[PDB]
DNA sequence: GATACGAATCTTTTTTTCCGTATAGCCGTAGC
DNA sequence: GCTACGGCTATACGG
DNA sequence: GATTCGTATC
């Protein structure tokens, strides 16, 4: 069985929405599809939680009850050009957010392990990186700062030098 | 290496009981057992080399013909046989007067590894119905024997405890006063009190607490006595205080406790002393 | 007799009005159980956040007499291996309601904790019997569940307490114990504080103990910093400059007289100027590189221990050398 | 039997290599009442074992060296037999991690609440070889039964002794002798049982081909003593162990040959030197400065060899299978030095 | 209505799908094991699933069993799941067993132990182990032949433990049967390979043209020879590929055709992580598949010892001593995650990086050795109990506590030289402990 | 006769849960 | 009618 | 997956 896709997870969303009459918005429901990632039962949740909480089915309910994918929101950490730009991401989008650090790590090896567009050696550096700081915040510092110098050092052999 | 023997329950019965009660005690301990056939007295010991050892001594006079002939020392044949075969036999020769008769049990070393042929009749009723048996067992080296020895127990701190028989009028009070810690399901260690006469079995636990005494007249024959014992030992003692008229009891400060069991037979008195490590310290 | 109890349990919630800062996660699930309707939840977020205080108080608004026997709560502190989740979760979750209705409340407290198979046979009770029974699940590393856990349960997340949380409750702490605070403590308080409800009420219980007499004496930033060790920002800043601006002498005599001023821990001052920089412009992004990296081995060998002076100065330098590439 | 222990001075008296720590055991043995938990810390085969026998004999009087060995069983947390060997003696308790390896945890932990139920000394010999848990056990066994037991610890560079327990000790140093006083021992040796000894020199040759090692002397002296026909010879060949010239030899090859099919060959003769159990971090150091005394090298490849073997030995003490450092620190000299 | 593997099975000799050498040399082990004076007492058949190991042993004793049998044709296949009330569970295999022992004359009948007993519980595995054992070594005059067979496959992870056994990785004859009866005298061992391609399509083909009109009703009939090669080529077992065809032709639709995955073996693995693999040019893409579909195998420190070992076999060793030093260095690093799945990772993907960026057309390649380590682990067993024994000789002639660590550093060489010349001039250990140290 | 194909070889010694056996306790019936 | 002992069963242990 | 030796087929 291959992830659902969008116009089927629509299908069925719309003939829910059929069956039980509930108002919606096309940005929503998009908004629905992409947070469900393929999942139907999740997209189904989701839905039902943002019906009950708020009603009206638009972007800004559901971005507010339901939380983009942290994989997505990791890849585009590690992805960024400049160490700034990762750094203001991880800490406002993952710090401030209430993610633990172990998270962050294992998603990151899991996006590593799951990246195109990069160098295998790039690839394999970023890996052994990611693998330091989990034994890092496994054997007990799971702070900030190793987080941080995770993301310096994967920019540091991004650009070379 | 000429080992015959003959045994006759009906006979004599107090020096059969020994041997029956000898037989479950090795049974029940563990597997496997030493039998050393000296010329004299037959002494059956069960080594598990904490766990205790028993040492029971078997006079010659028990059985009614003792023929040990070996190149070893005052003829000394060693062997380890399974106790679970000899129980069987045992009980099976049991159940032959239990259902009448009075037939012997013919023993005799039949061929380092051998057997005996345990042999015996039985009679339903003026049938003849021959009952024969093999249990293999291995014969002990020499030096082997000599690697066995009796564990020697210090007087420093010993002390010793008359038990009541149990034949007298305080026997099934005191029988009761020792199993009265065994109807407990979680219990593993049992600490033993003696002031100088009171005993005190003492079970103390995290949540719970147990202070068993014994306030019935006791001799000590002729200062506090603690040791902790697993409860395991403590149902062997029990067994060997039912079946024994003259039970001592010894109690080493810290260090070991001493289950002495005495068959007068008066002739060499039959004896069997159950050696107990202490399971803890103090 | 709640006044022989730490603060940490004695100011946990029972109502869902008195649970701060998750205003959004309080309104959802109030608002399921109004519409009668309420999915298997899941929160998730850093420890203190309020997981357990608001499953609690829901709890206990939904059945407000029968707790006792619609509620079954497992946690680390029980065994909850494949035994228990097969023969006593089942059991619960398999008979009829009593005389409440209305469905069985399941609470796995650190879920985290359990192993694979038991959150493979709890997914199949869950998917079961939802009809008359919910769960709910509270976890602080999402990583260690299950993913078909995760699926079908609806995601709740708890973030580190707001500012304004922070401030409520310890107006009501304060008014509740008869004790003052200055705005400058406040404002160190909710700083340690890490969006963390537990470590406020222990900072302001050993502050109200610091106190000589608790009555008449208002609570400083001093007494705060006295109470838990901490640097005060004026110390870090002196560091930061001493470190910046002068020579090796003058820098090393200064991080040792501050640190032995009141005793300070080195970890607590890398804690401090890691703060501090990160609010620096800094253009070049190598000195970045450098200070982030140095200062994360520096901390790990503080975690693991050895010589101090050493440590100290090995943070004075990678300071300097990280500075040196701003040229 | 050997001369080694022919020649252990037994007394504290006896004692003629250190003079300054034998007036501090000397010290420490006047009050025994007040006596702390020692840690003694200095080279391989200085004497410091000799100098604890000798302040247990001047404790508890001469008897000490008593020794009867018995046999321990020891079980941890699944069922398993432990046979540990203890070699006790009057007031006297001996404790190697030597025979025993991540489970030394438990049986150090029943023996010392055994023991610990005037004091009873304990002696361990290696205390490097704790694994950091048995450490930890310790550190609250002496300090809570400092009453009826008493903790005196050999090792050699006491790094990976936790800092708990090293506040929790006397720390005594123990300098390995001169050259001249290693002489006059073999002088009282061979004046014990001559051997004829032609020139004077070929002691001070010993001394110095043992870098300051009593037991290694000796065995040295005793070995060419049977050699020799109980004679010794000016000119007779310095004889030294057999890992020591395998090593040797690898360092050569390393030098004259630099290919994979030269580190294959490197990696046989470590996994000999392991199959002789050979503990790979003196491996690792004796490797480092036989390649440290070859002429042909510059500095720049000294220095490069020297960071190479701390970087390594760091990844073996942090590391689970040895042959993966040796043979990378073995790479990292070939592709230096080429 | 049934399915075609069973409504499809051979009925003779020739429609079995296996080489005519491992038929030859079966027929010929069975023909010795059914005389009256065997040299080999049972048989033991290893291999993957679906490999022809069953239904051959059936069609050789449709043919066997009959003509040695005495005058007064199948197996007596044992029945696991047979739950007889006066029968302890463990004790049904040696029942069936002593049962059995009872087919040599006028009753003769091979015995094929297909399914074995509960071998994942210790204690029944111990059991089969010296009932087996007993087998082979019995003194009775003859036997009844036996044969076993044992299916190859990778036990998948259950439960998060490091007490994992060689029966809990893999479900293998080396992790069920020990050594001793492995390598015995009257023991044969006839390992199985998986049906090459040309008698999987040979048979496919065949049973196609046994339902030629179900597949020319539905126009798959000319499309019937792509799928042949396709199925032939992906997997090796004949009954996944006769099920897959089944599923083909009843199929009404454009789905496509998927077989089960075989697991990839040890040296299998080593080779693709050292030389690349084929028909798939993306490292990272093999490396995933490699670690999604062979965890078990991967997460293990005998494969890092494995590359370690055979990493100079890319070339015989002909290449730049830079690209060795870096992957032994990167081995060693990853020697200190303390078995992070990132560990893994990263050194397969640094090692197949350092062999593909030198690889070069008409390299010609070595042959690669499992690690060496339990053989240095025996040897310094043997020294621990030399040394323990020269400690025994030393505290017992005489007082003197000497530790292991002086014992391998100067007492293994300088002792028995002392003794040597001790001995002949004039203690029990002569000789140098653990052997002499050479090269 | 050249080549694709196939076989043989390249190998090993803490924690949770589960499967089957051991064992003690209690009830039912034969015998004294 | 009462007690002893054999058979059935529930529980802890082991690997 | 690689090497080496042996067959069957084109
Ligand atoms: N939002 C809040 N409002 C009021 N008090 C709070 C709040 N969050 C936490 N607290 C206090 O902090 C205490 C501990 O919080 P809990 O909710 O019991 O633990 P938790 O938030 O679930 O964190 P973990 O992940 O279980 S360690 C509570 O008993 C309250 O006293
Ligand atoms: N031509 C054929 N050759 C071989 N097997 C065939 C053939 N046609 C059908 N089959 C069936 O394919 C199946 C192959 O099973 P086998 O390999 O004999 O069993 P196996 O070797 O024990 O595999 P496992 O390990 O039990 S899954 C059997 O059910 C056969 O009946
Ligand atoms: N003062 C000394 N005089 C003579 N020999 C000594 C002296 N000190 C030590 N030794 C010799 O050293 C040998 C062993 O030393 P040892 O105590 O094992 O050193 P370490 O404690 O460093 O291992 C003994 O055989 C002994 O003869
Ligand atoms: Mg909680
Ligand atoms: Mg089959």
């Amino acid at each position: 069985y291959s992830k659902l896709s969008d116009e089927d997870v629509l299908k069925r969303l719309l003939q829910i929405i059929k069956l039980e009459d509930v108002k919606y918005t096309n940005d929503g429901l998009e908004a629905i599809i992409f947070t469900a990632e393929g999942d139907m039962r999740q997209a189904i949740n989701n839905l039902q939680s943002t019906v009950a909480g708020h009603g009206l089915v638009n972007a800004d309910n559901v971005f507010k009850i339901v939380d983009s994918p942290h994989p997505l929101i990791v890849k585009k950490m590690l992805l960024a050009s400049n160490l700034e730009d990762s750094i203001q991401i991880l800490r406002t989008d993952l710090w401030k957010k209430g993610y633990s650090s172990i998270d962050i790590v294992t998603t990151s090896f899991r996006v590593t392990k799951n990246l195109a567009q990069v160098k295998e050696s790039v690839r394999l550096e970023m890996i052994k990186e990611i693998g330091l700081t989990h034994m890092r915040i496994l054997e007990g510092v799971g702070t900030y700062l190793q987080l941080a110098s995770m993301l310096a050092k994967i920019h540091k052999l991004n650009n070379k030098a | 290496m000429k080992l015959k023997l003959i045994v006759n329950g009906c006979e004599a019965p107090d020096d059969y009981k020994l041997l029956r009660t000898t037989i479950n005690t090795v049974a029940s301990l563990r597997k496997t057992a030493i039998l050393r056939f000296n010329s004299e007295r037959l002494t059956i010991i069960s080594t598990p080399k904490d766990t205790g050892q028993l040492w029971c001594t078997i006079p010659h006079d028990v059985f009614r013909l003792y023929t040990v002939i070996s190149a070893r020392e005052l003829n000394t044949i060693t062997m380890e046989c399974n106790c679970d075969s000899l129980l069987s036999v045992f009980k099976r020769y049991d159940r032959v007067m239990n259902q009448g008769s009075s037939s012997n049990m013919t023993i005799k070393l039949q061929s380092p590894i051998c057997a005996l042929g345990i042999t015996f009749e039985e009679i339903v009723h003026n049938k003849v119905i021959m009952h024969s048996f093999k249990v293999p067992v291995k014969l002990l080296f020499r030096a082997q024997d000599t690697r066995i020895q009796e564990p020697m127990i210090n007087y420093i701190q010993l002390m010793m405890y008359k038990l009541p028989p149990i034949s007298g009028e305080f026997g099934s009070a005191f029988h009761g006063f020792i199993r009265r810690v065994e109807r407990y399901s979680n219990v593993n260690h049992i600490h033993l009190m003696g002031v100088k006469v009171e005993l005190k079995i003492i079970v103390n636990e995290l949540d719970w607490h147990l202070e068993i005494c014994w306030n019935g007249p006791l001799d000590s024959v002729i200062s506090t006595h603690e040791v902790i014992i697993r409860c395991k030992d403590w149902k062997v003692c029990s067994k060997l205080y039912a079946a024994f008229e003259e039970v001592v009891l010894a109690i080493s400060h810290d260090e070991s406790c001493v289950f002495h069991c005495s068959l007068d037979r008066g002739r060499e008195r039959g004896q069997i002393i159950y050696y107990i490590a202490r399971s803890k310290g103090l | 007799s709640k006044e022989n109890l730490p603060w940490v349990e004695k100011y946990r919630p029972e109502t869902l009005d008195e649970v701060y800062g998750q205003n959004e996660v309080i309104t959802t699930v109030r608002k399921f159980v109004d519409e009668g309707k309420l999915p298997h939840l899941l929160f998730y977020g850093p420890p203190g956040t309020g997981k357990t205080s608001t499953i609690v108080a829901l709890a206990r608004e939904i059945y407000g007499k029968n707790y006792s026997n619609m509620v079954l709560e497992l946690n680390a502190s029980d065994d909850r291996g494949i035994d228990v989740v097969r023969n006593q979760i089942k059991d619960f979750a398999s008979t009829r309601q009593i005389f409440s209705k209305g469905f069985k409340l399941i609470i796995l407290d650190e879920a985290d904790a359990m192993t694979n198979a038991a959150q493979n046979a709890l997914r199949r009770v869950i998917e079961r019997y939802t009809k008359n029974t919910r769960f709910c699940v509270l976890a602080n590393y999402a990583h260690k569940l299950t993913p078909a856990l995760l699926s079908r349960c609806t995601r709740f997340r708890f973030q580190p307490l707001p500012q304004e949380a922070i401030e409520r409750r310890i107006a009501n702490v304060l008014v509740h114990e008869k004790l003052k605070l200055s705005p400058n403590a406040e404002k160190a308080l909710i700083e340690l504080s890490n969006g963390d409800m537990r470590r406020v009420l222990n900072v302001l219980q050993s502050c109200k103990a610091t106190l000589d007499n608790p009555d008449e004496d208002e609570i400083s930033d001093d007494v705060i910093y006295e109470c838990c060790g901490a640097p005060r920002p004026s110390d870090l800043k002196a560091v930061l400059k001493s470190i910046l601006e002068d020579d090796w002498g003058t820098a090393h005599y200064t991080l040792n007289k501050v640190r032995s001023a009141k005793g300070l821990a080195l970890i607590d001052l890398i804690e401090g100027i890691v703060k501090i920089l990160e609010d620096y412009e800094l253009q070049n992004e190598e000195t970045r590189v450098h200070l982030l990296t140095k200062l994360a081995d520096i901390e790990y060998s503080i975690s693991k221990g050895g010589n101090d002076q050493i440590q100290g100065s090995a943070v004075i330098g990678a300071i300097k050398a990280s500075f040196e590439n701003e040229t | 039997s050997l001369w080694v222990d022919k020649y252990r001075p037994k007394s504290l008296n006896a004692l003629s290599h250190n003079e300054e720590l034998t007036n501090f055991l000397k010290s420490l043995s006047d009050q025994p009442r007040d006596l702390p938990h020692l840690l003694l810390y200095g080279p391989n085969g200085t004497g410091k074992k000799t100098r604890c026998m000798a302040l247990l004999e001047s404790i508890f009087g001469p008897g000490v060296y008593r020794l009867k060995i018995d046999v321990r069983q020891f079980v941890t947390a699944s069922n398993r037999k432990l046979e540990l060997n203890v070699v006790s003696s009057p007031y006297h308790l001996e404790i190697t991690p030597s025979d025993m390896g991540n489970n030394d945890r438990i049986v150090i932990q029943e023996l010392l609440k055994e023991v610990a139920q005037r004091y009873k000394c304990v002696i361990i010999n290696e205390a490097n070889s704790l694994t950091k848990d048995a450490q930890a056990a310790l550190r609250r066994t002496m300090e809570k039964y400092s009453k009826n037991i008493r903790l005196i610890m050999v090792c050699d560079s006491m790094s990976p002794i936790i800092a708990p327990i090293k506040s929790r000790c006397l720390l005594i140093r123990c300098p390995a002798p001169s050259d001249s006083e290693i002489s006059t021992i073999l002088s009282d040796v061979v004046t014990n049982e001559r051997i004829q000894l032609e020139t004077k020199d070929i002691l001070k040759r010993i001394a110095q081909a043992s870098n300051g090692n009593l037991r290694v002397s000796l065995l040295m002296l005793e070995s060419m003593a049977l050699n020799n026909e109980l004679a010794l010879k000016s000119s007779s060949p310095i004889i030294k162990p057999d890992w020591i010239i395998v090593i040797h030899k690898l360092t050569r090859k390393i030098v004259k040959e630099r290919s994979v099919n030269s580190l294959i060959e490197c990696r046989a003769v470590l996994y000999d030197l392991l199959a002789h159990c050979i503990p790979a971090n003196i491996i690792l150091k004796e490797l480092t400065f036989s390649l440290l005394d070859v002429e042909t090298l510059n500095t720049t490849n000294k220095s490069s060899i020297i960071e190479y073997s701390s970087v390594f030995d760091e990844r073996l003490s942090l590391g689970n299978k040895a042959i993966f450092h040796l043979e990378g620190f073995i790479a990292k000299v070939m592709c230096c030095l080429d | 209505g049934e399915q075609w593997y069973e409504k499809f099975k051979p009925n003779c000799l020739e429609q079995v799908a296996i080489h005519k050498r491992k038929l030859k040399d079966v027929q010929e082990a069975l023909d010795a094991m059914f005389l009256p004076n065997a040299k080999h007492r049972i048989l033991l058949l290893s291999g993957p699933s679906g490999c022809s190991k069953s239904t051959v042993i059936k069609e050789l004793s449709k043919i066997l069993v009959p003509k040695y049998r005495q005058n007064s044709h199948k197996v007596t296949e044992f029945r696991g799941d047979c739950i007889v009330n006066d029968l302890p569970q463990m004790e049904s295999f040696s029942e069936f067993l002593k049962g059995a022992r009872y087919l040599v004359m006028s009753n003769l009948s091979l015995i094929l132990i297909e399914d074995l007993p509960n071998v994942f519980h210790i204690d029944t595995r111990r059991r089969f182990q010296q009932l087996i054992l007993q087998w082979l070594y019995s003194s009775e005059p003859l036997l009844p032949p036996l044969v076993i067979c044992i299916t190859e496959c990778e036990i998948p992870e259950n439960d998060n433990n490091y007490r994992k056994f060689g029966i809990d990785y893999t479900f293998s004859a080396e992790t069920i049967m020990n050594k001793e009866i492995l390598m015995h005298p009257r023991l044969k061992r006839i390992k199985f390979n998986p049906i090459n391609s040309t008698l999987l399509k040979k048979h496919l083909k065949f049973i196609c043209v046994q339902n030629m009109k179900m597949l020319k009703e539905k126009n798959k009939w000319n499309k019937r020879q792509e799928v042949i090669d396709y199925i032939a080529q992906e997997t090796g077992d004949i009954r996944s590929a006769i099920t897959t065809l089944q599923f083909w032709a009843t199929s009404s639709g454009s789905l496509p055709i998927s077989t089960r995955e075989s697991t990839i073996s040890y040296f299998h693995a080593i080779g693709k992580v050292i030389h690349g693999s084929h028909s798939t040019n993306n490292d990272n893409e093999m490396i995933n598949n490699l670690f999604e579909n062979s965890n078990n195998l991967l997460s293990k420190e005998d494969f890092k010892l494995g590359i370690l070992e055979n990493y100079n076999t890319f070339n015989k060793g002909e290449f730049s001593i830079s690209d060795a030093s870096s992957i032994v260095d990167c081995l060693s690093e990853c020697d200190n995650m303390n078995g992070l799945p990132e560990s893994n990772e990263y050194g397969l993907r640094e090692v197949r990086k350092t062999f593909r960026n030198i690889s070069k057309q008409g390299h010609n390649h070595g042959t690669v050795y499992f690690p060496r380590e339990w053989k240095v682990r025996k040897l310094q067993n043997s020294f621990k109990v030399q040394a323990e024994d020269w400690l025994n000789v030393s505290l017992y002639k005489y007082n003197a506590v000497h530790s292991f660590r002086n014992i391998t550093l100067e007492f293994g060489y300088y002792a028995p030289l002392i003794r040597k010349c001790q001995s002949y001039k004039k203690i029990d250990v002569v000789d140098r402990i653990g052997g002499p140290i050479e090269a």
